[PDB]
């Protein structure tokens, strides 16, 4: 029954329509988030130092 | 204080010369060791030689650093480029003619 309802949900997702969007694979979500957090902090502190000077 | 990541290496040799190797970088990149910049400075003289490798992006910053560290006010570039450093040294210091007439 689980595989049956899974295939049924696959069909229901196939019949659905949605405006297009774009992204990449799901394995690199947390890594990219951490890199973006680090880059944001670095850019913020650099901009703060430059502004103080 | 201008940039964030930058490597500077000094070498003080006789003939009153200081060799400076600079590896450039910014707040979001690491210093690039493949494209360095070489500077030869002569103490207490208004002249300094540089290797034209990548300073086209950071020329005003290098000029400011040179004119501040050496206690000067202005800096300008001469219309004299050459691959032979000794020839430039002899021409700029105008010591290519070393013959003087004397009876002694």
């Amino acid at each position: 029954h689980l595989n049956f309802l899974k295939k049924r949900l696959l069909q229901q997702c196939e019949t659905l329509k949605v405006p297009p969007k774009k992204m990449e694979d799901l394995t690199n979500v947390s890594s990219l988030l951490n890199m973006e957090r680090a880059r944001d902090k670095a850019n913020e502190e650099g901009l703060a130092l430059l502004q103080e000077e | 204080r201008a940039l964030k990541n930058v490597t500077v290496s000094f070498r003080e040799t006789e003939e009153n010369a200081v060799w400076i190797r600079i590896a450039w970088g910014t707040q979001y990149t690491k210093p690039n060791q493949y494209k360095p910049t070489y500077v030869v400075y002569y103490s207490q003289t208004p002249y300094a030689f540089t290797s034209s490798s990548m300073l086209r992006r950071n020329t005003p910053l290098l000029g400011q650093a040179l004119t501040i560290a050496s206690k000067h006010h202005q800096i300008v570039k001469m219309d004299l480029r050459s691959r032979y450093l000794d020839s430039l040294k002899a021409i700029v210091f105008k010591q290519y003619n070393q013959t003087f007439e004397t009876h002694n």
